[PDB]
């Protein structure tokens, strides 16, 4: 008899076979087994009808870039297994980052493959595009793959990669793989050709002896391979909330941040813009978790102590959206082992916003209130909770009138000579760095400083804020 | 256009001079080689720099100026075999070809050769030209530049013109060699053009069409060029407005310090918004107002991508209409009413107050 | 059915009653103000939407020709207010209750 | 192997480094006018 | 259908193009896809996308022949003419050096009113090929190309002074002969 399996478990085979996996302590045993089985890919131990049933049961769980499928044959050769279409890409400024020239709005395909390695095997691909197309000219041929008018050709990528972003820019890398990248096909004509090729490379890397997998590549069906551990997490208590309305999360969020926690960290799983799912298949994920995904922290708008209100560190408080439209309130015991998505050092909090301050339109991190008519930039922190907008006008720079002999200390950044425009450094709650814009009369120890000797960060704020549009 | 089959082109950017050595004798089928040879230009001047002496092969060498006749105009050339015939930087259409397949050699490919037979040898430039302007001087002879190679090697800052009359074609020809010469010299000169320009902002516009048209075929090189009015007094105006520590600072400086913030904040700058904003058609594009040209941005393996509209699901659009809505029960008109006669109230204020709720993406 | 005639021209309705409201309200410049056929197209243009028909309601109160002062509806009265501010294409020039007396 | 051509792409770069000094001896003036 | 599958090298064939005026740089790389159309039927039509070659064979033609421009929807071609047209919002006379006409639907009969004498300035100074139409009537023709590519020549009639290198009509084409003796209609 061949190996088969409860139409059920389809829950830990995707998740499992797409994300990754590392445990396999937690899997149902005999699920597990077949499961271990499957990923080594004796294939003819498994009935061909499951495979089939668990296709469609993926088509009801419907996933936006599948590949459309008639045969099993998918998972006996290299076939396409997702669908894209080439984005602009259309900007000049910054550098190509070996990012090879696509025509725009081309469709392209993944493969199921992966490789350890470039370059050894590819020679075998090209053999193949020769028998692909017979007369050729001026190939732009290099080491990644095929290229020649863009239009048909190949390449080795990784895995999560982005199509036509315009940029490749420096982040730190976390993930390992035997086979990190996968190949990546182009022009629809090749794809057509290889439906019929029904074709598998040579194996010399494992002697040719008909091995199932190779030390150097390896076929994986649909594998994104997205990070993932297991969630580990001393739970005190738990509540799960569901609504759709933020102004309803803010006022949760606020009668919370009235616990004498200074902050409250909240963390967005990724996948949940994905496809349909199981309320049961979210509930296995919610013991598991992917690193890259988002993460925050917020803290109220410090002011004043009531003396009383402390000693709470023991709870670890947080708050996600489990569903994709639904969240888990949780307290666990205060923890350092436990674990968190990776996130990049030094980064800012993030502070919500105050009854009586209004966001700019169009900004961030700055500013006004009207009771004193004032305006503000917080030097580092980012703003958060802000429903309305309010447009800036010149209009409310009103500059005073005062009396000649004003003075001011500390340093002055001066900003139009002619308009008796200045910055000046403040720090609210003596903790918050910010910078406060003044307009009229006023005066300091000399001292001028110059707005070049300034952060980027308030900098674009303000270069924007100028509007001198 | 028509391309007629036995052509074959050659675009290299060494073109700008005569590649004299690689020409080699052409022969009929049969072997009935040809030593008569015929080269056109697309001036007299042209002749001025070119020895028979090199081509021992041949025995009968002669050398014209192109010229395009209507008379005996064809989408399929007037035939000949009496001679091997090659055009050099031709600008205009051909009506005759010599025996097998004729040769052509430029710099510069033109709509009319796109759908034709080509070979690149492409190769990627390091350097750039940086464009200069002022309101030591350095004259240099318009056109004709083959006798100032020397010079152009000996000097970092140079100034060029052309006579009134002169065909705009030769001018893009003029230009694209100079800055094809320019990208080899190990200092990025300085140089400024002495031409009320209004069109050549146009003529860039060539270039870029150009640009892409090579890319058609090309290296995906990291070519600069910018728009030079718009972008440029603006840019201008930023610099005047923020501390000076340069009349003279470089353009892409702006980009490379704000590199920085970008991963660590997650977001666009106002800076790279306006860009891709006032640019005639690569931007919000006032030829026809299209800022759904918003920027997709990724980084090396996020899980993420970044846009006009802040964070987005890497490789989708922008947004879904079904949502977990903007629900207007938050953002009752009335309620912004309310909202806005305390905030006027409070200010004391007359007018030019105006406000909007937030919205959101994708993403939340 | 023939929709026309209700609506056809749209343009002559709007144009003329927003012209006359602006004789009145904004007294606005001189003219050989009137058309009775006008002061109809007022109410049948009025008609076709409820940003109309409530004005429309409020006119009608009118015909009772009594003197007296409507009740104030707050809260309706304001997004009235609004509704006429917008169905005057006005920018937002101080449109207000002692005009709308 | 290595079937890829940029190794040799690399030597075109040496030859490109190498383009420019060729123009000395294109161009310098010469030892006599043979006419 | 048995006949589709054969073909009859004598039989007439064209090749036409729009006039071609700019450039949307995306549209290129079709070239594999060759496009043909032609009535299978007597009165039928069958239009075909197929793999581009070079090999396949079509119906004999002469060398050099003249394909066709489609015509512009804001031109007219003359009556009883080939070649020539006009355009109102210019008021301008046209005629194809070699090209011959395609897909007008109706065409205006020449009048000589339509040959506007423009009074001009005093100096006009031209350049270029230059041949009298008629010294008395102040008419003369101009080489032209569009887009740097479509050879034609220009009716005028004005002052329009030009450099004294007067050309002379014997060096014509036979085709544009032809054409400019029945479009003169001295009759």
């Amino acid at each position: 008899n061949l190996l088969t399996l409860e139409r059920d478990h389809f829950k830990y085979l995707f998740l499992t076979s797409y994300f990754d996996l590392k445990d396999n302590e937690h899997v149902p045993s005999e699920p597990m087994a077949f499961i271990r089985n499957y990923l080594n890919c004796t294939f003819d131990l498994l009935d061909d009808a499951v495979l089939m049933n668990y296709f469609n049961y993926l088509q009801s769980m419907q996933l936006k870039h599948l590949v459309g499928s008639t045969s099993t044959n998918i998972f006996k050769f290299v076939k396409p297994q997702f669908r894209f279409v080439c984005d602009r890409t259309t900007v000049d400024i910054l550098e190509f980052d070996t990012r090879m020239y696509i025509k725009p709005g081309t469709p392209v395909y993944a493969t199921n493959l992966f490789t350890s390695n470039p370059r050894k095997m590819m020679a075998f691909l090209y053999a193949e595009f020769g028998k692909v197309f017979k007369n050729k000219i001026f190939v732009n041929i290099n080491n990644y793959g095929c290229v020649l008018a863009g239009s048909a050709g190949f390449l080795f990528d990784d895995a999560y990669v982005d199509w036509n972003g315009v940029r490749m820019c420096a982040a730190p890398r976390l993930d390992n793989n035997m086979h990190p990248f996968r190949l990546y096909l182009l022009g629809e004509d090749m794809a057509k050709h290889f439906v019929d090729n029904n074709i598998l490379p040579p194996h010399p890397s494992n002697a040719k002896t008909r091995k199932i997998n190779n030390s150097m590549f390896m076929l994986k069906n649909f594998y994104k391979g997205l990070p993932l551990f297991k969630s580990k997490y001393t739970v005190v208590n738990s509540t799960k909330i569901v609504t759709r309305k933020p102004n309803d999360i803010f006022n949760e969020i606020d009668k919370e941040l009235n616990g004498n926690c200074p902050f409250i960290k909240f963390i967005q799983r990724d996948y949940i813009f994905d496809a349909q799912f199981p309320p049961d298949l979210l509930d296995l994920l919610n013991e598991y978790m992917t690193k890259s995904s988002i993460m925050k922290i917020i803290t109220k708008f410090v002011i004043e102590e009531n003396p009383a209100m402390s000693g709470e560190m023991s709870r670890e408080i947080i708050l996600d959206r489990y569903s994709v439209d639904n969240y888990r309130k949780l307290y666990i015991k205060m923890e350092i082992t436990n674990q968190f998505p990776v996130m990049y050092d030094h980064e800012s909090s993030y502070i919500f916003v105050s009854k009586d301050f209004l966001q700019l339109k169009g900004t961030m991190n700055a500013f006004y209130a009207p009771k004193q008519r004032i305006l503000s930039i917080l030097a580092v922190n980012r703003l958060f909770g802000a429903t309305e907008t309010i447009d800036f006008h010149p209009n409310l720079l009103v500059y005073r009138q005062s009396s000649p002999p004003v003075r001011l200390t500390g340093d002055v950044y001066v900003v139009d000579k002619n308009e008796k425009v200045f910055l000046v450094k403040h720090v609210f709650s003596n903790t918050v760095p910010a910078y406060l814009l003044i307009r009229g009369d006023y005066e300091s120890s000399s001292d001028l400083k110059s707005l070049r000797d300034l952060n980027p960060w308030v900098q674009n704020t303000l270069l924007k804020l100028l509007i001198p549009d | 256009m028509e391309c007629p089959f036995q052509i074959q082109v050659c675009i290299s950017d060494r073109f700008f001079a005569f590649p004299h050595n690689l020409v080699e004798p052409q022969s009929d089928v049969g072997n009935k080689l040809i030593e008569n040879l015929i080269v056109y230009v697309p001036t007299d001047d042209d002749r001025l720099y070119i020895d028979k002496k090199q081509f021992p092969k041949f025995n009968s060498v002669l050398v014209y100026r192109h010229e395009h006749d209507v008379n005996i105009d064809s989408r399929s050339p007037k035939k000949t075999a009496s001679a091997t015939i090659v055009y050099w930087n031709p600008l205009v259409p051909i009506t005759e070809i010599g025996a097998g397949e004729t040769r052509v050699f430029s710099v510069l490919l033109t709509n009319n050769l796109f759908y034709c037979n080509t070979m690149i040898v492409h190769h990627e430039n390091p350097k750039c030209p940086i464009e200069f302007t002022y309101p030591n001087l350095r004259p240099i002879a318009c056109e004709i530049p083959l006798s100032h190679f020397k010079e152009l090697v000996e000097s970092n800052d140079f100034l060029l013109c052309f006579n009134l009359e002169t065909s705009t074609m030769v001018k893009i020809l003029s230009l694209k060699r100079i800055f094809c010469i320019f990208q080899y010299r190990k200092q990025p000169a300085r140089y400024v053009i002495n031409l009320p320009h209004e069109e050549i902002d146009n003529l860039y516009n060539k270039l870029n069409w150009e640009r892409t048209r090579r890319l058609m075929k090309g290296d995906v090189p990291s070519n600069c060029a910018t728009v030079n009015r718009s972008s440029l007094k603006y840019i201008k105006q930023a610099q005047s407005l923020l501390g000076i520590p340069d009349y003279s600072q470089t353009v892409v400086d702006f980009v490379k310090m704000f590199q920085k913030i970008i991963f660590p904040y997650q977001l666009v700058p106002n800076v790279i918004i306006k860009l891709n904003n006032f640019d005639q058609m690569v931007s919000s594009a006032p030829n026809k107002a299209e800022p759904y040209k918003k920027i997709r941005l990724f980084c090396k393996n996020d899980s993420i991508a970044i846009s006009s509209s802040g964070i987005v699901p890497i490789n989708m659009p922008d947004f879904s209409p079904p949502n977990t809505f903007d629900y207007s029960d938050y953002a009752n008109r009335t309620n912004i009413n309310f909202v806005t006669q305390r905030v006027l109230t409070d200010g004391g204020f007359s007018s030019g107050i105006t406000v909007t709720p937030v919205k959101y993406n994708y993403y939340l | 059915a023939q929709p026309s005639e209700e609506l056809i021209n749209m343009r002559r309705y709007r144009n003329a009653a927003r012209k006359l409201i602006h004789h009145y309200s904004l007294n606005s410049t001189s003219s050989t103000e009137y058309k009775i056929s006008d002061v109809v197209m007022t109410m049948i243009f009025l008609l076709r939407s409820e940003k109309y028909h409530s004005l429309f309601k409020l006119l009608e109160t009118t015909f009772d020709d009594y003197t007296c002062r409507p009740q104030m509806t707050q809260v309706q009265t304001d997004t009235l207010l609004d509704a006429v501010r917008s169905l005057l294409e006005m920018p937002s020039t101080t449109i207000d209750l002692t005009t709308v007396d | 192997e290595d079937v890829d051509y940029e190794k040799e792409s690399k030597r075109r770069k040496l030859e490109d480094e190498d383009f420019l000094k060729l123009k000395a001896l294109e161009f310098s003036k010469d030892i006599v006018n043979e006419k």
